[PDB]
């Protein structure tokens, strides 16, 4: 129906908006997680440097 | 120009529009190659100049006209030498040679119209008649650029 | 399997589920079909807040560069060379077209480049024109030195001799050729001016007065060697100037000749996108929104074919996402359409000039197609004038292919569409001539001899005629020239006009019943048609049956008195007590039943419709106007008679004293005189008669159809159907 078609179009638009919001949230979460991973890797590198200094 | 046209478009995607805007900004920042009179000098050192934004350095930045005039028409003599070398070797149909000749003619037209006193330097170099001979160049772009340059020189010298 | 002009075509409101990406192609093709409108949407906000503003402004700018091309091209000695090819493809082309795409941006950049280049070129050309004009006087040269117009040299000499109270040396010489001075703006004659003086103040005064006298000056050299060197330098510069001006003129003429070929087609190409973006403006394609949604008016019988064309384009465009369309609940009134061919487009347009049809009512164009030409013809009459105007109609019908692509102007103007209207009114003029029996004014006598006036006649006796029989086709030729001809013909054609008019009223009024029946409304039928019909018949159709019965009976042989020509009804207006001269047994008596039926019908007509606040106030006015229009229009039908008789008498008088004096019979001078007389007669008949009187009768029958017939049934006014398309824009709009 015409009202049914309008409702279907609105549902499709809402699904697209939800997909875009999920993409943005995934982007933010990935950025935060990669920042944490980089911090952990840098801490590991600093610990390795400290261990090398202690061995020296 | 393609980036500018894409900027003029209305693509229905925020990410795509932002990417187009960023690319346009990057291209505009890279357009500083024109404002670098050092870049124009380097192209002069190169035997062949390219139709880069440096070929519009004078119109976009008339400041380089003073440098061109300096050292008793140093840059004007360099450009005249490049044009004379291209002509004396002919090869007006060569695509690279045609592009170099057109760029040199356009730059010379910009410079001469920016300082009519360089007309005497050009005439002493034989370029006043050289460009007139080049008005009959085979290439349509070369002939049109030569006509524009001669009209600028003849129009400036007529005063 | 499509609709016709029977009524307004089956309307439809289908929903455009246009994909956002392919929107430009979809709009382009959908406009190419020349089949769809677009419903006015999102128009509640001002015109400079649209999402389409930037493309509209750039394309309008582009149209401005194209106009500047056309203006400078018209200034130059060159015109278009590809008008025919572009118009034919875009006029009625198939679904296949080469849409532009990014070539739109290519065209925009191309136009901007062309303006920068040719603006530089024009600046160069007029600058060097100023240069050569300056040197031309300078070259002609060789104290005071200068040139001035040769006619004003005497006044210059006088003012020189007078300004300094003494005298000064002077010399002058006329120039070989005129110089197109910038100040004069024309190639006026000139002459060299030379003078001499001692003081420097005198030289300055000479400078000032020469400048005031519009005399330009040059710095000549007194020394022969210096003058020769200056002339050599001037020639050296001037030779390069001739070379450069020749080269630039050649380049300009070459590029303008090249661009002129595509410029005419480029204009009609670029005109498309303006409409395209103005149309998709109504679609409300928000930048954030995707899958554009919009609506437009379509013919219901073309939904399948438009869907097929859209799918074919989508396949051609490679758009993977399918395109869909659905029909809305058409609560809003859709426009009215008529799939008229060139056979009847003129009739339909002339009919709807009065008012666009109701949403689905019986379009009045179809009956008018025939009634209007015949109503004109029954007013026009003559064979000869109708035949010449039919030839004039053929002049446009036969050359329809040629005239369609040539500007109407003031030579034809509204006649551009009138080729088939004039043809049909001309053939009906032929018929009215056969049935009025007058080629121009003069009556023809092919058919069997009519009235037999007595075989014995005196030199100047008054002779009656004998009804030996009835002339089979039309008015009896024996009536011509007789003292009773005017009375007989006038009575005849009064009755003809009123009878044909009543028939026209009945046929038009039945259209109201047809319209209501098609719309399946009953209260309107029972409240307007049956009461109105019974009223109009019971008076005026009763008059018609009166008159037909009156002819039918051979009155004198019948013995009972013959009522007057148009008497019985106005006699009846008094009282049911029929005064005298009854038509038939109880014929003048039973009609009181019809009269009482009408008079008891009028309040029923007054009250039935209101009985479902101001509805009654509207309906009382409706009944009042219904009756008044009925009587007034039935009287107005005498106009056919009126101009029929006017045309007949005008034809008679012109014929009797503008042609055929028969003076100088069997004489060469008489031959010349009748030649001139016939030329004057034919010119008068054509111009005066056909133009004036024929268009007059055209207008009278036109109004007749607009109100007398149309207003009986046509009431609803609806929206017009103007789809989204145009053929070409070669009209050179400014």
């Amino acid at each position: 129906s015409q009202k049914n078609g309008i409702a279907t179009l609105l549902q499709a638009e809402k699904e697209a908006h939800e997909i875009v919001s999920k993409a943005r949230k995934y982007r933010q979460d990935k950025l935060k997680q990669a920042k944490t991973d980089a911090a952990k890797e840098i801490d590991s590198y600093k610990i390795q440097k400290d261990k090398e200094l202690k061995e020296f | 120009p393609t980036v500018q046209s894409l900027s003029e478009r209305k693509y229905s995607d925020e990410e795509l529009r932002q990417d187009i805007s960023n690319l346009k900004e990057i291209l505009e920042n890279e357009y500083q190659e024109l404002t670098s009179f050092d870049e124009y000098v380097a192209e002069l050192d190169s035997k062949l100049l390219c139709w880069s934004p440096p070929h519009v350095d004078n119109g976009f930045w008339s400041d380089n006209i003073d440098e061109f005039k300096k050292d008793n028409y140093k840059i004007f003599r360099q450009l005249i030498e490049l044009l004379q070398a291209k002509v004396r070797n002919g090869d007006v149909n060569a695509k690279q040679e045609k592009i170099i000749i057109q760029v040199a003619l356009n730059d010379i037209t910009h410079v001469v119209e920016l300082l009519p006193e360089s007309i005497d330097v050009l005439d002493k170099t034989g370029g006043k008649a050289d460009i007139m001979e080049l008005l009959n160049h085979s290439d349509s772009r070369v002939k049109y650029e030569a006509l524009k340059a001669t009209q600028a020189i003849i129009g400036y010298t007529f005063k | 399997k499509e609709e016709a002009i029977f009524r307004s075509a089956e309307m439809a409101l289908v929903q455009f589920y246009i994909p956002q990406e392919i929107s430009r192609d979809s709009a382009y093709t959908l406009g190419q079909l020349g089949l769809v409108q677009f419903r006015d949407l999102n128009s509640k906000v001002r015109a400079f807040q649209r999402t389409f503003v930037n493309e509209i402004r750039r394309l309008d700018n582009v149209e401005r560069q194209y106009r500047y091309f056309y203006s400078l091209l018209k200034k130059h000695d060159i015109k278009l060379y590809e008008g025919d090819t572009d118009k034919y493809l875009d006029g009625s082309g198939e679904l296949y077209v080469p849409p532009s795409g990014s070539v739109i941006d290519d065209y925009v950049r191309n136009a901007s480049y062309l303006e920068e280049r040719l603006i530089q070129m024009e600046d160069a050309t007029d600058q060097i024109e100023v240069q050569k004009n300056d040197l031309e006087q300078y070259r002609f040269i060789l104290y005071v030195t200068g040139v001035i117009a040769r006619d004003k040299v005497a006044t210059l000499e006088q003012i020189l001799w007078r300004v300094l109270r003494g005298n000064l040396f002077f010399k002058t010489v006329e120039i070989e050729q005129p110089v197109y001075d910038v100040k004069t703006r024309e190639y006026k004659h000139k002459n060299a001016f030379i003078v001499f003086s001692h003081g420097d103040l005198i030289i300055k005064r000479i400078r000032k007065i020469a400048e005031s006298l519009d005399a330009n000056l040059y710095d000549v050299d007194s020394s022969n060697e210096g003058r020769s060197q200056q002339l050599a330098k001037v020639n050296k510069n001037l030779s390069d100037l001739y070379t450069v001006l020749k080269t630039t003129s050649t380049t300009l003429e070459s590029e303008l000749y090249a661009i002129a070929k595509e410029l005419d087609s480029w204009f009609q190409d670029v005109t498309r996108e303006k409409a395209i973006f103005e149309i998709l403006n109504k679609s409300n394609y928000d930048t954030n929104r995707k899958i554009l949604i919009a609506e437009g008016w379509i013919p219901r019988d073309e939904l399948a074919t438009l869907q097929a064309r859209l799918g074919e384009m989508i396949a051609r465009l490679g758009i993977d996402v399918p395109s869909i369309i659905q029909v809305l609940d058409t609560n809003h009134t859709p426009p009215t359409f008529h799939r008229t061919n060139k056979f009847t487009a003129g009739f339909q347009s002339i009919c709807d000039c009065y008012g666009i049809a109701q949403y689905r009512e019986i379009n009045a164009g179809l009956p008018t197609i025939v009634t209007f030409p015949f109503m004109f013809a029954i007013m026009f009459g003559d064979m000869g004038h109708g035949f010449l105007m039919t030839l004039a109609a053929l002049s446009l019908v036969l050359n329809e292919k040629k005239i369609n692509k040539m500007k109407r102007g003031e030579i034809f103007d509204m006649a551009f569409t009138g080729r088939y209207i004039i043809l049909l009114m001309g053939v009906f003029s032929m018929y009215t001539g056969f049935l009025y029996n007058d080629i121009f004014s003069k009556t023809m006598t092919i058919f069997k001899s009519g009235w037999k006036w007595p075989d014995h006649w005196k030199k100047g006796e008054s002779i009656t005629a004998t009804s030996v029989g009835t002339y089979p086709i039309g008015l009896d030729w024996a009536w011509h020239g007789t003292e009773n001809a005017l009375l007989f013909s006038n009575s005849y054609k009064m009755k003809l006009s009123i009878l044909m008019g009543f028939i026209h009223m009945t046929y038009s009024y039945f259209f109201s019943l047809a319209n209501h029946l098609y719309f399946n409304s009953m209260i309107d039928i029972i409240g307007n048609f049956i009461p109105g019909l019974l009223f109009m018949q019971g008076i005026f159709g009763y008059l018609s049956v009166c008159i037909v019965y009156k002819w039918a009976v051979d009155w004198v042989k019948d013995g009972k008195p013959a009522p007057g020509l148009l008497n019985m009804l106005i006699n009846m207006f008094l009282s049911p007590g029929t005064i005298d001269d009854e038509l038939y047994p109880h014929q003048a008596k039973v009609q009181v039943f019809l009269l009482l039926m009408a008079l008891v019908c009028i309040p029923w007509l007054l009250l039935v419709k209101p009985l479902h606040g101001d509805i009654m106030i509207h309906q009382v006015i409706h009944t009042i106007e219904f009756c008044l229009n009925c009587v007034s229009h039935t009287a107005s039908y005498l106009r056919l008679w009126a101009l029929s008789l006017a045309h007949a008498q005008l034809s008679s008088v012109l014929w009797t004293m503008t042609i055929q004096i028969a003076f100088g019979f069997r004489g060469f001078v008489g031959v010349f005189m009748t030649v001139a007389l016939f030329a004057m007669w034919f010119a008068l008949t054509c111009a005066v008669l056909v133009l004036m009187e024929g268009t007059s009768a055209m207008l009278h029958s036109l109004r007749l159809h607009w109100v007398e017939s149309m207003s009986k049934f046509f009431v609803g006014e609806g929206l017009p159907y103007e789809p989204f398309a145009f053929e070409y824009k070669d009209m050179e709009v400014a």
